[PDB]
DNA sequence: GGAGGGGGGTGCTCTTAAAGGGGCAGGTCGC
DNA sequence: GCGACCTGCCCCTTTAAGAGCACCCCCCTCC
């Protein structure tokens, strides 16, 4: 299943009307409908009044890490710091084996972002659809799981552990966790005036998702047609399946290697809504201007016809295992995407400048009117 | 021609019995607040009166010596097919009871009533025999008690 | 002398049961800054104690070492005291470095604040009493030398100090990359003129009118071939091959913070950013106590 | 929160008919409708066939810990060991807060079922209901939040991190991780013959905490309301919610100091369920035999008058936070349960043995006509 | 001390250099046992290796570990690397005790494969050559002891082995606890003597019948007050508080299986089932390596 | 034709008390 | 002073017997 380059339910034997999406109601706006009260509630059990205790009287790091993701929580042993991150999204893929591995990198994206590179453990939820048929669950969930820890042995890890639940829509899942000196991570607070952002992976997956599912029914596929043609729906979502399958792993590697000050991961809230959250994590008085966005090639055509549902010029389109979004110096900058497009072992990828870092009241924000720039896919 | 299951219960004051069915309320009644009655039982000196037909022909068993449960193992007589099913525990080496503190594997709660002296719970228990105060906890085993000891017969 | 890792956690530990001992005295609540939820004590053994707490710790020493009996150490132990700590933490396998790192940021202030004050430690016969810290002691800690980029920045500021005779932070300040030449200058083995040298502005006095001084009143650096990781020159080539290409060539500064984030390979340790003045200062003062450079700038004023 | 009564809505200013337990679609299997076939996916979960890698060519440790729960992940660095679960509890309690407190202690039982009584650090999930009025959201979700992290505080821990997500239902959960020595927990897979199992929780919380929502339903509460009154069921409920919030620290403890064997938590499956997958971990050739079976006031009548919905007798019955199934020797359980009875450093609790350690090829049962040792409703 | 780590380090290193060399030489695939994806090289440093890969190192340093000279050591002295490689351990933070966790049981039977064959060398001019490890070398690496069950149990056997003459597996195996006797056996004359000792019938084969002599036919374990933590009485008494009262008073065996997990202030250590033959010869047989016993057994049987 | 009621007798699980064998502990006689 | 023998009393287990429910079997039935 994992040479096979497509799906084909048919060869399974399941009836071809089978659509994993079908077990989740996708919606534009994303997984989570609402962006502040969610981030209000992530904010609240991320809150700890204890946690501060005047700084020790000395120079303490946060114990959550970035803040607002991957916290990194000091140990008794060794001078350790104990590093992990969680997120769990439901089917947006057809194929079931590529499915499994979009989840497990999603869920070490989180921990690519504070600059870790190698992960210990990994743990996963798999949730099996109450209204799926038994015979369907005995062919699609195997699949799930195969690509789960494909994906986990790729990344240097082997997936001991688990859990499964009933719960309505499919629900994926996953833990990593690393037990890492100081000096392996990077905390993300050294934002400095004069520096540049970078993002590894296109934007807008979310839209080529959304439109390839609207491909069937022609009560919404009728006018899109206008827009771009439907052979453009296949190519742009072969290329976002791909791109969400891809571990950012050699970017981390080498977020090290060139002084790289900060760095998250564009996953559920848009590129706008993570710039926000790492601008509120600067120690500097910085703040960040996006000029830029690489979204997916024709993808942001479609995205106008529709602005409510996806928004993606205005920035808050809800992605699926996004790229990092790191700070570099703009002279290293240069040489960041040189090495990354072009790796000595291969299976490279481009890199963008998406903007500059200038002195601010830690908020980011889109220019009014920023440039997009259609990635050709890779055919 | 299993009757569909539910639950009835018998409305007589003192009588918080429950039926798996309704057909058996009838039969519960009869037997238990209308058929009154009183039986002696036919050799001379047994001198115990029951209420129930059935009751002496059970009864009949106990005065007379016909055994007829013979053991799978050591051949031994009984007189009652439970009291084999019982016996056969010894020979199979099964111990299913065990008290819930120290773990003291028998074979009957007669055992289990011994060991629970030692564990004192005399002082949890509320009911008790009027007549010598054996200090019961349960109901059931009040009237297996009256049975027993205490009979009340001629 | 060496190092005596021993001693340093020794002096630890006597601190450790008397701060433990005030606290389980004063009776408050107080909690450890890890994930556990435990009480505040400082580890007898410093391995096993976490950044936050090893931080905390080394700067209420600088005041409450009390190191000999009913007797606290002058300034200059202390610093021997730290640089076997910090050897000893090398040694049993931690990754901190506490005097350049930038979580004990705190730690180095207090030290600067308890040394920068020095006294003298003068006898009836003259104050020809040398520290108990030397140049040995510091390279045979992970100080000067070229593993981290904070250590390369000491390490070149110590040679500065040691050669062009800089003794104070504002004679500091005033040098920069166009200032400092390589010079293959001819050496008296024909057949070698390998070696060179780098030459700063020093007794430059008065030019005017274009007033004739010697041609040669500079300080120079020449090579020393005995061990090639203490060369001064390698370790100028070594910076300059690691400051970023726009550095190089102005005259505003010379000494470069270092990126928080490297790594072995990392083409480019420092940043535009010159070093901060505070910086400068207290790099120097940690510098200045080592009783080699003592007699280097002692010669100087001799002579 | 703790020290009030009950959960009264209209003290929040809340609609009445709001019970939190309206989104769960309850069911008398519960989240493990099917059981083998969620115990297949989490074999699937937890499947590693590289791990033997010819024994090591000696007795190397397994990874999975006890096979099934908490694996254990060996370190590079240390000698140390990574001892991490996770588990997801949907709402079955009318009280927010109580019900988020359940949530920790049945993520955080799995690390006690291993001896480890403090816990490094602990993540969260919150899922919010699509069917939740934005209102009722924002006087609901705090509660839960609450709840979690003062279980978390009780636990010597606290919860840093986490992931908020939408799902058709509430969906609470956690990953308990603790970074460890080997003289910190106990491997399960020391049972000899002649030992005693200990179980810290009485069993039954599931039924109860069902009936409580037929006690408004005309059509279930006819069924049973012979053999039960409705006073008794509200004490019942009152104290499978207080039961099932309790920590299984003290037990951790005790179990260490009384030289346990194996044990393991009663979450899910049924008691015969999590024995016969625990048998399956021993090294030697042991059978578990369950000779008693704790239950809270007037439950059994209950499991016999519902038919096959629920099953106590049988052991099938799904838990939700059960206490551990300890296996000491004889002497030690008969001291064990005396000292956690009336342990003088907390609170009292019971425990009772429940069978034996007979000699058999790694299987459990329950003999034909068990016995049920009603646990008086705390009087 | 009498005991060296650094020499147990020295020689793990150099052992596992030459096992990475030939693992990278050979560049066939091979994954360590920890959860990260790693190629199995084993630590050049002991501390950071894993408990699996700990007993694979070990188990082959017996059989392929070589000197400076390249000499094999023999068994005595590699049996005194062991215990300065667990010296070096304890030293460094790690807990495992490499003779008596059951995670190295491996590599205990490799060694008694090693040390089965053992004897006296008098190869020397001296008649009787010394061995290397010693009595109060044992205590220090915490063989001997209260520490732990593991422990405790062999200094029991220890003591019964230098006082009471045991030698053979078969006479321990005799031993039970009904015959040996406590008494007090206090001496009026010495008041407050409060003596005591341990006495245990003899198995000598004579025609004979009747007690000839107390003293020759009963062996006696010496309260030593020199260092009660060394006191076979004070061993002996801790064990059986430590040990369920359904053992006492039986006449079957003496010697009771460790518990696999135990607590500071566990009641009972022990479980009722006796050690096996295996376990106790390989006790026995390092037991029987220690010089004060090789020269202690030497004296009884000559006279 | 028929499912439901009436009447009778019966096995099975639970409970308790009575009988009984084993063993600890006295008093008496002999060495 | 120490033991053997007889006997008394308590401990714990096994056998004996009652209570009641669930069940079957037969018969009858007026719709
Ligand atoms: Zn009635
Ligand atoms: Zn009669
Ligand atoms: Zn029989
Ligand atoms: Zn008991
Ligand atoms: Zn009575």
């Amino acid at each position: 299943m994992s040479t096979r380059e497509s799906f084909n339910p048919e060869s399974y034997e399941l009836d071809k009307s089978f659509r994993l999406t079908r077990f989740t109601e996708l919606k534009g706006t994303g997984c989570k409908v609402p962006q502040d009260v969610l981030q209000k509630l992530l904010e609240s059990l991320q809150e700890n009044h204890f946690q501060e205790d005047e700084q020790f009287l000395g120079a303490v790091m946060p114990r959550l890490g970035i803040g607002m993701d991957t916290c990194v929580i000091p140990l008794r042993h060794g001078g350790l710091s104990l590093v992990q991150t969680t997120d769990y999204i439901y089917p947006i893929v057809d194929d079931p084996y590529m499915m499994g591995r979009i989840a497990c990198a999603n869920v070490l994206s989180d921990l690519y972002a504070m600059g870790v590179t190698e992960c210990d453990n990994m743990l996963m939820l798999l949730g099996v659809s109450n209204k799926m048929t038994d015979r369907e669950r005995d062919k699609v969930m195997p699949l799930i799981i195969q690509g789960f820890k494909d994906a986990a042995e790729e990344a240097g890890t082997s997936v001991t552990g688990g859990q499964t639940v009933l719960n309505p829509w499919i629900v994926l899942g996953g833990v990593a966790t690393t037990v890492c000196q100081p000096n392996e991570f990077i905390m993300p607070d050294n934002a400095v005036p004069g520096d540049v952002l970078v993002l590894t992976k296109p934007l807008g997956t979310q839209v080529a998702v959304a439109v390839h599912q609207w491909l069937d029914i022609p009560e919404k596929w009728n006018k899109i047609k206008l827009v771009v043609t439907q052979e453009d729906v296949e190519l742009a979502y072969q290329e976002a399946m791909m791109n969400m399958a891809r571990l950012n792993r050699t970017a981390a590697g080498l977020m090290h290697t060139f002084n790289a000050h900060a760095a998250t991961d564009i996953t559920g809230f848009g590129i706008l809504g993570h710039a926000q959250n790492l601008a509120k994590q600067q120690r500097n008085e910085v703040s960040f201007v996006i000029h830029n966005l690489p979204v997916l090639a024709k993808m942001a055509a479609v995205s106008k016809a529709c602005g409510n549902m996806f928004g993606l010029m205005h920035g808050t389109c809800p992605e699926t295992s996004g790229g990092l979004l790191i700070c570099l110096p703009r002279e290293q900058a240069a040489r960041f995407c040189a090495e990354i497009k072009s790796p000595k072992y291969g299976e490279g990828h481009q890199a963008w400048i998406i903007g500059i870092v200038e002195k601010g009241n830690r908020t980011a924000r889109i220019i009014d009117k920023p440039r997009i720039i259609e990635v050709a896919p890779q055919v | 021609k299993k009757p569909p299951i539910q639950y009835v219960r018998c409305e007589m004051e003192g009588c918080g019995t429950v039926l798996a069915h309704p057909r058996y309320l009838q039969h519960h009644i009869k037997y238990q607040h209308l058929l009154k009655k009183k039986y002696v039982c036919p050799h001379p000196s047994c001198g115990r009166l029951f209420r129930l037909q059935k009751q002496l022909l059970r009864h009949a068993k106990h005065h007379t010596d016909q055994r007829d449960y013979i053991c799978e193992y050591c051949a031994r007589a009984f007189k009652s097919s439970h009291n084999l099913a019982v016996h056969r525990m010894i020979h199979t080496g099964e111990k299913p009871l065990q008290c819930e503190i120290c773990g003291f594997t028998c074979r009957q709660k007669a055992s289990l009533n011994w060991h629970m002296k030692k564990h004192d719970a005399d002082s949890f228990y509320q009911f008790s025999c009027n007549i010598c105060g054996k200090k019961f906890e349960k109901k059931d085993s009040v009237v297996a008690h009256k049975a027993k000891s205490h009979p009340e017969v001629l | 002398n060496s190092l005596k890792p021993e001693e340093g956690l020794e002096v630890w530990k006597n601190w450790a049961q008397t701060k433990n001992a005030e606290l389980e005295k004063d009776a408050q609540n107080r909690l450890a800054p890890i994930g556990r939820r435990q009480l505040l004590r400082f580890q007898e053994d410093l391995i096993s104690s976490a950044v936050a707490e090893l931080n905390y710790g080394l700067c209420l020493m600088t005041r409450e070492a009390r190191n000999g009996e009913g007797e606290p150490y002058d300034p200059d132990v202390l610093y021997y005291i730290f640089l076997c700590i910090q050897k000893y933490l090398f040694e049993n396998g931690r990754v901190d470095d506490i005097f350049s790192d930038l979580y004990y940021v705190r730690f180095t202030e207090w030290l600067h604040e308890v040394l920068k004050d020095v006294q003298p430690r003068v006898t009836p016969l003259g104050y020809v009493l040398p520290s108990h810290v030397t140049e040995e002691m510091l390279w045979e800690c992970k100080q000067l030398g070229a593993h981290s980029p904070s250590t390369l920045l000491t390490t070149l500021m110590f040679f500065n100090t040691k050669y062009f005779l800089l003794k104070t932070v504002d004679q500091h300040m005033k040098l920069a990359f166009s200032k400092v030449l390589r010079q293959t200058k001819k050496n008296p083995s024909n057949p070698k003129d390998k070696s060179t040298s780098i030459r700063y502005l020093k007794a430059l006095g008065i030019h005017q009118t274009g007033q004739k001084v010697t041609d040669d009143m500079y300080a120079e650096q020449t090579e020393n071939p005995e061990n090639p990781l203490r060369c001064p020159i390698k370790l100028y080539d070594f910076y300059l091959f690691k400051c970023p290409q726009s550095v190089k060539g102005r005259n505003d500064t010379f000494y470069l913070t270092p990126e928080p984030v490297v790594a072995p390979n990392s083409p480019i340790w420092y940043s535009v950013q010159p070093i901060s003045r505070e910086q400068m200062g207290q790099m120097l003062t940690r510098i200045l106590v080592i009783r080699e450079i003592q007699e280097a700038i002692a010669v100087a004023n001799a002579s």
